C-alpha cells in the first residue's frame, strides 16, 4: 500500500521562566518512532519503536545534533517573528514546523511537504512543485524573499525526492512485521434508549491500524450525514485506533438502518445492522 | 489572539469488563495554544501516576495529546476526565461512559 | 532520517 514519513516540531516560548521548550516527533505512517524534548533530563533523541533501535551510534549522535541545532534555530526565529509583528515580549509565542514525504506501493515519491505555522496560523509553505513558496502574509515574504536568495527550495526539493524516500524504503523493510500490516476494525452495533419514542443506535470500529476509516450510516439506502454524530478517530494505546457513528432511531425503525466500514484492511466494504 | 477549545474523550482501551484490568484513556484534541491541564478522577480524587504522550498536532495545526492510566473498572466506580485550558473559564470534566 | 540544513526564518 502507500506511505508516508513525517517530521513534526513545535517551539513554544515562555517569557521569564527560561527558553523555549522544543518537542519533536517522527512517524511512519501513524507510528510514532523518534522523539526529542528539550526539557529531558539529558535531550537525546530517543527511539519510540523496536525497528529504529538497531539504528547505531552515528545514527542517534547526528540526529541528536540535528534536533538542537533545530531548538536554536527555533528560539532565533522566535525572536524575529516579534519584530515582523511589531509584537511585545510579554506573551508567549509558538512555532510549528512540519515536512515528509508520501510514497505509492512501488516506493516512488508522490508529493513531498515542509510548511510552518506561527501562533497556529499558516505561515509559510513549500508549493506540491516543491520549487516555488506560498507566504501567508507581508511578515512571512520577508522570509520568502531570504530564502528564494539563499536557494532554499532546492534544499528541500533534493532531501524531499532523495533521502527522505530512501529513509523511508529502509524503515518499511525494517519494520515491515507492523509497518506493512493492516488491522481490519472489529465492528458491531449497540442500540441504546432514550426515551419511548427513541433511542441511540451506535456503530462501533475497534482496533484498527491505520487510523483511515469511513464510517457511515444509511436509512433506507440513503446517507444520514446531516443526522449521524461521528467522533473524531482516537487511539486505543495499543497501536491501533477506534471510532463511533451514532443516529437517533424512532422506536420500531431500527431495520431500516445500515452502518456502512470501510478500511484498508478489508477487502470488501462491510455492513452492519442492530441484531436484537 | 485566535484560539481553539479541546475536544475531550475518555475512554477505555479494550470493551469495558468488571474486574478486569484495562487502560483508561483521556484523547484531548483540536485545541491551541498547546499548554494543557489534564487530570483523571477515581470518585473525585485524582490518580497519581498518570502518563501522558509527546506533544504533536494535526494537518491544520491544532494540538492532540494523550493521558493514560492502568485501571480496573467496576460497577461502583465512577471515572472521569478533568481539563483546564486557557479558553475555558473553568475546568470541564467529562465522566467516563462505557457506552462511548 | 532528518533533513540537516539550518535555515533562518
Amino acid at each position: 500500500g502507500s506511505h508516508s514519513m513525517r517530521y513534526f516540531h513545535t517551539s513554544v516560548s515562555r517569557p521569564g521562566r527560561g527558553e523555549p521548550r522544543f518537542i519533536t516527533v517522527g512517524y511512519v505512517d501513524d507510528t510514532l518512532f523518534v522523539r526529542f524534548d528539550s526539557d529531558a533530563a539529558s535531550p537525546r533523541e530517543e527511539p519510540r519503536a523496536p525497528w529504529i533501535e538497531q539504528e547505531g551510534p552515528e545514527y542517534w549522535d547526528r540526529e541528536t545534533q540535528i534536533c538542537k541545532a533545530k531548538a536554536q534555530t527555533d528560539r532565533e526565529d522566535l525572536r524575529t517573528l516579534l519584530r515582523y509583528y511589531n509584537q511585545s515580549e510579554a506573551g508567549s509565542h509558538t512555532l510549528q514546523n512540519m515536512y515528509g514525504c508520501d510514497v505509492g506501493p512501488d516506493g516512488r515519491l508522490l508529493r513531498g511537504y515542509h510548511q510552518d505555522a506561527y501562533d497556529g496560523k499558516d505561515y509559510i509553505a513549500l508549493n506540491e512543485d516543491l520549487s516555488s513558496w506560498t507566504a501567508a502574509d507581508t511578515a512571512a515574504q520577508i522570509t520568502q524573499r531570504k530564502w528564494e536568495a539563499a536557494r532554499v527550495a532546492e534544499q528541500l526539493r533534493a532531501y524531499l525526492e532523495g533521502e527522505c524516500v530512501e529513509w523511508l524504503r529502509r524503515y518499511l523493510e525494517n519494520g515491515k512485521e507492523t509497518l506493512q500490516r493492516a488491522d481490519p476494525p472489529k465492528t458491531h452495533v449497540t442500540h441504546h434508549p432514550i426515551s419511548d419514542h427513541e433511542a441511540t443506535l451506535r456503530c462501533w470500529a475497534l482496533g484498527f491500524y491505520p487510523a483511515e476509516i469511513t464510517l457511515t450510516w444509511q436509512r433506507d439506502g440513503e446517507d444520514q450525514t446531516q443526522d449521524t454524530e461521528l467522533v473524531e478517530t482516537r487511539p486505543a494505546g495499543d497501536r491501533t485506533f477506534q471510532k463511533w457513528a451514532a443516529v437517533v432511531v424512532p422506536s420500531g425503525e431500527e431495520q431500516r438502518y445500515t452502518c456502512h466500514v470501510q478500511h484498508e484492511g478489508l477487502p470488501k466494504p462491510l455492513t452492519l445492522r442492530w441484531e436484537p | 489572539m485566535i484560539q481553539r477549545t479541546p475536544k475531550i474523550q475518555v475512554y477505555s482501551r479494550h470493551p469495558a469488563e468488571n474486574g478486569k484490568s484495562n487502560f483508561l484513556n483521556c484523547y484531548v484534541s483540536g485545541f491551541h495554544p498547546s499548554d494543557i491541564e489534564v487530570d483523571l478522577l477515581k470518585n473525585g480524587e485524582r490518580i497519581e501516576k498518570v502518563e501522558h504522550s509527546d506533544l504533536s498536532f494535526s494537518k491544520d495545526w491544532s494540538f492532540y495529546l494523550l493521558y493514560y492510566t492502568e485501571f480496573t473498572p467496576t460497577e461502583k466506580d465512577e471515572y472521569a476526565c478533568r481539563v483546564n485550558h486557557v479558553t475555558l473559564s473553568q475546568p470541564k470534566i467529562v465522566k467516563w461512559d462505557r457506552d462511548m | 532520517g532528518r533533513f540537516a540544513a539550518a535555515i533562518a526564518k
